[PDB]
């Protein structure tokens, strides 16, 4: 429906794909990476019913679904399913026909090159899309920020990066891939709220938590004094409607659940935690990057959105670096969006129109191309 | 129909109250950001003078 | 009467209640968690006759009670009839007064903290008992089964707790807590009973059902090769008398209500079955600790108790785990009492007279206590 | 049990530690540099479990452990693991009270002198020896290579030192330290084979990597060659089993890891590899000095270990040389133990009789004693 051949940009991730055109400074909708499946047994006669329901339609009929997600820590390993979560996005609610628009995909820099491989291939040969790109996401968040410059800190519902920048330079030996995300951070308060008598286990369920989790969650600047005072008083709870009429409150659970983020060992990690990890891709760099590394400590994803983590991170690393350092968190409301929206001022910048793919690129080169024209 | 419009207006009420509590959060945020400013405007303020003082002496 | 001031020992499950000394081989008796009620006008006067039956009383007088369980999914959830089958069992099979002896309750870390502080309160504000402790299940089934590292699955009456521990250590995010027990498979058998002609829905059919359940039923290490003779010929099928002279018999249904076990759909749960839960408790330890668990996975609790079950797991196991590994199952005749036997070693262990809350800390903290000291 | 109060020899490196008594021919035992350490909470009573684990110990345990390496790029900062490291050497393996036999402890003099006067001290302060005597490796090397002359390459897992000796005599401003070694290549190992699809970040997983590389590795003495038939055939991949029954097959990453000490840019190092600096070391000697340094280059330490790197230095030192000039690499079978070799030669020397530092002239001059007496 657009009048213009304008590339399309689609951020995968393991809990929703943004979607929408390049140029405008938002997704048209969030689509959750869901393909639900019944799981029970149909009684009655003439009731339609499909074998699988895709993005909001899993979650809108998933009182008998079971629900998966076709993404793993940032890896696509279930691709039929995201040929659905794909058609559906262009097809049913972005209107969008790929065949006559350059396509960008993001991805973290150091997820294995089968995934970026792939999903040059999908475009190209299952929606036929004249050209490719897939970028990366520290890249996308220090764009849409307005920064060159910065550690970027993701904390995903996937996994969380860790990339320092400088002068648009990628600085690798200074990277922290880590296994830690918001997936892990809602299993840790499923357990907690089965010890306050709510066992959350099934589809439904696990949604619910999510949501939970969403609405209710924070970090806390100080977690020791949270921790102290939401174990001792009510003053601390708060309420959640679950969807029967019947509700949940919440203590110190609160907090304990996006504590994990600074504290992998609730989980079973083996981790230095999100502000040491970035601290540490600080500290890596070479002596006159690392103050411009300190004073941009930039924010990406979702989960920075949580009360007192912008303030959180920026004193854990000031009390792991010296003196006369200045450090400091970007922090845009860009927050939970600012990969889709750095993929739609890329994939138009005048000095990335040779960047892209072609798809007579793409087929004389094999898919392997990824690998010499994105990254 | 009153109820339709109940249901709409309650979700007007659940949308508004959506609203407030983001507002409310913004507000907090804000509101908390204010005061870590009110601290930091007034410490600067305060190494305003430190330093002036550092380059006094 | 007895010979050393020792501990007491309480299996309190959501079937059946073990209880015994520490010390002792087993318990010495063993009661159903079940408070009867009567559920008829009496005619005739100076019938005796109780306003509430306990344990094995329930039983024997249950052709006109309707019989409840106080615990269900591992939890109490009323406290009073707890309290209830506690005095008959300690005082009038066990001979014994808690008063003077310190007494060990067992839970699954994953029920909700209530459980373990109601079985705290009542023996120290009904019973004055001078200390106790509650105890995991799964570390009473790894005493009583010769080991410190495996995988405890545990498959009780009300929940199936599934976890991972090494060198006598937890690995708690690897905890695949399973909502499907041997109370399901009960009701599960009632239903396909009901197709065979035999409906059964009050308390005296309920725990015949449970009765039939526990002699005819078995798992089969092949349930499909199992199925085609089953299915096909009446040798397969086994009679059971019925209290009133009538006789049922089951056929294929033998093993195809254990077999939920394998296929939770059968009863509505979301869950691939408890070999798929061992696989991935073992799949989140790290890759050094795997090749131990994967050589130990042992079996604890009732429900274990089908013929074929230590097979069936083994291979349901390898089918899901990498080649050259050896997969082995630990499945000891201490079936079902295992946990009991776990209970006796461990409230007797020099090791663990630390472990023991007393009355005077019971007292000064509050029953909150046990959520501390315990585990 | 040495029947004679020979010298102690131990070459603690950043990776592993080699152990034994001057006058023999090879360490009594090899220690990983590591001290293990328990991250999970104990859950079953009586069970053991130490709080540390030491050298093979931590590795034999590392199931549950974190394993930390006391030594960073060459220098000791960890000392409380270290004094566990030569308790456990001396108590345990080589079965000596080293207040019976003086010690000879080995680095490279450019080193952080702190490292040598705290070598010097725990031998003395700790374990009361008799005497110290910290010795230069590249000295070590030379003595077991059967030389007095020649350039000294040792990268090891820390850092690579480059030294030029002439007639036993160092050519100091010849030196060329670079912070390049087997820590970074394995780092880059890790990367790539993430890249292609195994992504290895926990310590289990770390010491797998590590153990890839000793295993797999290589570097061909043609890079260019090598480089184009990995990327062209399948002849050049091998297999690798791990702890679990998990197979890798690695193709080039094979020989890139190696391949970043002739591109330390892999890395984020600024170097133009350890060919440059071996040839450097060279040049920056007087040219009367250059004909027996390009005709004796000796390997020593480990990494010379695969193969075509004693000809791929010989062809990339001759290509940087003049013409005319014989170029020669001395890469004998006693590598990576040669340095210990080198230990035990000298501790023994009747040359070498008055080069040990007492437990006199120690405490009467103090740590920087070693400043003076050893290098």
């Amino acid at each position: 429906d657009e009048d213009e051949t304008t590339a399309l940009v689609c951020d995968n991730g393991s809990g929703l794909v943004k979607a929408g055109f390049a140029g405008d400074d938002a997704p048209r909708a969030v689509f959750p990476s869901i393909v639900g499946r019944p799981r029970h047994q149909g009684v009655m006669v003439g009731m339609g019913q499909k074998d699988s329901y895709v993005g909001d339609e899993a979650q809108s009929k998933r009182g008998i679904l079971t629900l998966k997600y076709p993404i793993e820590h940032g890896i696509i390993t279930n691709w039929d399913d995201m040929e659905k979560i794909w058609h559906h996005t262009f097809y049913n609610e972005l209107r969008v026909a790929p065949e006559e628009h350059p396509t960008l995909l993001t991805e973290a820099p150091l997820n294995p090159k089968a995934n970026r491989e792939k999903m040059t291939q999908i475009m190209f040969e299952t929606f036929n899309v004249p050209a490719m790109y897939v970028a990366i996401q520290a890249v996308l968040s220090l764009y849409a920020s307005g920064r060159t410059t910065g550690i970027v800190l993701d904390s995903g519902d996937g996994v969380t990066h860790n990339v320092p920048i400088y002068e648009g330079y990628a600085l690798p030996h200074a990277i922290m891939r880590l296994d830690l995300a918001g997936r892990d951070l809602t299993d840790y308060l499923m357990k907690i709220l089965t010890e306050r008598g709510y066992s959350f286990v099934t589809t439904a369920e696990r949604e619910i938590v999510r949501d939970i989790k969403e609405k209710l969650c924070y970090v806390a600047l100080d977690f020791e004094n949270e921790m102290a005072t939401a174990a001792s008083s009510s003053s601390l709870e708060k309420s959640y409607e679950l969807p029967d009429g019947q509700v949940i409150t919440i203590g110190n659970e609160r907090f304990r659940c996006p504590e994990t983020l600074f504290q992998p060992s609730f989980i079973g990690m083996e981790s230095a935690g999100i502000h040491e990890t970035t601290y540490n891709s600080i500290m890596k760099c070479d002596i006159d990057i690392r103050k411009d590394l300190y004073a941009n400590n930039v924010m990406s994803g979702g989960t920075t959105m949580y009360p007192g983590i912008a303030d959180r991170m920026q004193k854990e690393i000031t009390a792991l670096a010296p003196s006369t350092m200045k450090i400091k968190i970007i922090a845009p409301p860009e927050r939970k969006y600012s990969v889709w929206i750095g993929g739609s001022i890329l994939a138009s910048l005048s000095t990335f129109q040779q960047m892209w793919i072609t798809k007579q690129e793409y087929d004389e080169a094999g898919p392997s191309i990824v690998h010499r024209k994105c990254f | 129909i009153i109820e339709s419009d109940l249901e709409r207006a309650e979700e007007r009420a659940e949308l508004s109250e959506g609203k407030c509590a983001e507002l409310e959060e913004e507000l907090k945020t804000v509101t908390n950001n204010l005061k870590s400013l009110e601290a930091q405007a007034e410490k600067y303020s305060q190494k305003e003078d430190r330093y002036e003082e550092e380059i006094k002496v």
